[PDB]
């Protein structure tokens, strides 16, 4: 399903920049800025990368296993997934070095912009679907953590998925997790039952409504809050997700194709929820794919590059 | 506004601070000499100075504690911003390390006995009107048959939760929390005002009873959000999948009961544990 000329080019152009270093260590890097994840300057090679540091205190034998699990990132490469350069360990922090995306994450762009219009969100949907399809078909891996903060953009205009769960040991080796007020976990996952890419599809749908309407949609806003646009415990939210009807887009301001698309993503029964192949054939994405939108221009003009 | 060390019944002349014993969310815990002793240095700025006065009276409460199954609280000195809690030093290793040691058999009888010791100590603390608020295997020490409870009460003054709109969960914490507490958790919830109770402590012991036989925490597979929802609505594992009998599974069924009033007191629980084969 996937092929193109200019897309083939930049992968290899990346794979030329790939070999421009062989090994990485802390002093190779000079802190450029804070995005914990840092924009860094590499000195052995002129590439500017994003280096993420995860603070972990564990014995060497586990660390070497961790590195072998992360090495898989050198194998997965896609135009819809952020490229990986390498992962090293140093002084109590694991570094993950990857492609720097000049637009940041979709949560922080959404923070800057008021709402993201439907036509961009169509191209975002295609990229997420095809990225997730790649991992299923080529690597037998689910993402496990789709949300706006893990979809990155740049000024060239590519949008790619990051932070998925390649290493079971790294997940477990982390001492402490951070659960806040927004949750993108699917209902089936919250109840501890079997799950598949369907849970990633739920996460994409909920993310799309949030960005389209400008607010995390659980709990739904009241009548008067939807007009203005145009204190809840964590367990209350999670039980809302499991038991109340899923969020839906307002029916005035969005196309039927877009509303049906998110609706199919947010079906609570994962057997009835759309799968990756059905999304590929939905009217909304086929329509979106055949559209002339300067995504770079939209991004740069709203953010300021 | 201050707590001196001559307030205490343990005569104290000098105090040597040695090496760090381990990393921990609440203060630092150093080796010390008084006999050798364990010193926990914590820092509080001074804000909420009415909380330190309340802390002071709860500490003086600790002064009246002495029990073979409860670590010996020996003293506390407070010179704000610096606090120190000095307890006896526990030889051995923590129960968390013991049950995760492949080279150590934990027969059903041994687990019955370890549980019974913890129950005795917690029954004592309850009788004195003291809630532990953080019962777990890392806060129990086992040295060839000697079982001691540690760090009771600290959780109130602890501040281990502190990102913006995002609460910090440590790996083992959630599965020790009774549903009453789990349903309360929020990104600006604080330990000082969480609904801890004698029943919540019994729930935490229930978690330890699972851990003794599985040799791992419940909900090991699952992420934090899944654990919050499943435990909030009352879903709980059993031990049949490793072939444990009805008698020692009813223990969990009682201790983990969703309605607080169905959980036994520690004295009744001691009875129940006496009657296993
Ligand atoms: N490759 C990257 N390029 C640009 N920004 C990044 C990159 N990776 C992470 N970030 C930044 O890191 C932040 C996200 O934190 P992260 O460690 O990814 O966890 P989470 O995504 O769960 O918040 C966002 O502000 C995002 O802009
Ligand atoms: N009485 C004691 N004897 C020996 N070690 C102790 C004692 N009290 C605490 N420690 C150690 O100090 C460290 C800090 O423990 P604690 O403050 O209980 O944090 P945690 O509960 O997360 O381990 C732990 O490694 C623990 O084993
Ligand atoms: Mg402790």
């Amino acid at each position: 399903l996937e092929l193109d000329e200019q897309q083939r080019k930049r992968l290899e152009a990346f794979l030329t920049q790939k070999q421009k270093v062989g090994e990485l260590k802390d002093d190779d890097f000079e802190k450029i800025s804070e995005l914990v994840v840092f924009k860094v300057s590499h000195k052995p090679s002129g590439l500017v990368m994003a280096r993420k540091l995860i603070h972990l205190e564990i014995k060497p034998a586990i660390r070497n296993q961790i590195i072998r699990e992360l090495q898989v990132l050198h194998e997965c490469n896609s135009p819809y997934i952020v490229g990986f350069y390498g992962a090293f360990y140093s002084d109590g922090e694991i570094s993950i070095c990857m492609e720097h995306m000049d637009g940041g994450s979709l949560d922080q762009v959404l923070k800057k912009a008021g709402r993201i219009p439907e036509q961009i969100l169509g191209k975002v949907s295609i990229a997420v679907i095809k990225g997730l399809t790649y991992l299923r078909e080529k690597h037998k891996i689910m993402h496990r953590d789709v949300k706006p903060s893990n979809i990155l953009v740049n000024s060239r205009g590519e949008i790619k998925l990051c932070d998925f769960g390649v290493s079971g040991q790294l997940i477990d080796s982390m001492a402490n997790s951070f659960v806040g007020t927004r949750s993108y976990m699917s209902p089936e996952r919250l109840q501890g039952t079997h799950y598949s890419v369907q849970s990633d599809i739920w996460s994409m749908g909920l993310s799309l409504v949030e960005m389209a309407v400008g607010r995390y949609p659980i709990p739904p806003p009241d009548a008067k809050e939807l007009e203005l646009m145009f204190p809840m415990a964590i367990f209350e939210l999670l039980d809302y997700i499991v038991n109340e009807p899923p969020p839906k887009l307002p029916s005035a301001v969005f196309s039927l194709e877009f509303q049906d698309f998110v609706n199919k993503c947010l079906i609570k029964n994962p057997a009835e929820r759309a799968d990756l192949k059905q999304l590929m054939v939905h009217a909304f994405i086929k329509r979106s794919d055949a559209e002339e939108v300067d995504f770079a221009g939209w991004l740069c003009s709203t953010i300021g590059l | 506004t201050s707590i001196f060390l001559q307030e205490w019944d343990i005569p104290f002349e000098q105090l040597e601070i040695g090496e760090l014993i381990g990393k921990g969310r609440f203060g630092q815990v150093y080796h010390g000499r008084w006999g050798e002793v364990a010193i926990r240095l914590i820092d509080i700025e001074r804000d909420n100075e009415d909380q330190l006065k309340a802390f002071k009276r709860e500490v003086m409460a600790y002064r009246q504690t002495r029990h073979e199954n409860v670590v010996l609280f020996m003293g506390a000195c407070m010179s704000p911003p610096h606090l120190a809690i000095i307890t006896s030093l526990c030889k051995g290793r923590t129960l968390y390390s013991v049950v995760r040691d492949a080279k150590i058999v934990l027969d059903v009888n041994k687990t019955r006995q370890i549980a019974q010791e913890i129950v005795k100590g917690m029954g004592y603390l309850h009788a004195k009107g003291i809630l532990h608020k953080d019962l777990k295997s890392k806060n129990v020490f086992y040295d060839n048959g000697k079982v001691v409870i540690t760090d009771f009460g600290l959780f109130s003054i602890s501040g281990v939760l502190q990102r913006e709109d995002k609460l910090r969960i440590q790996n083992g914490w959630l599965c020790h929390l009774a549903p009453e507490i789990i349903r309360q958790l929020s990104p600006d919830t604080e330990e000082d005002k969480l609904p801890f109770s004698k029943h919540s402590d019994v729930f935490a012991l229930g978690t330890i009873w699972y851990e003794l036989h599985a040799r791992e925490w419940p909900f090991k597979t699952q992420p934090a959000e899944a654990i919050i929802w499943q435990m909030g609505t009352g879903m709980k594992p059993n031990l049949s999948q490793i072939g444990m009998g009805k008698e020692i599974s009813d223990i969990l069924l009682f201790c983990w009961a969703f309605e607080q009033e169905e959980r036994p007191t520690f004295t009744k629980l001691m009875d129940m544990l006496e009657k296993l084969p």
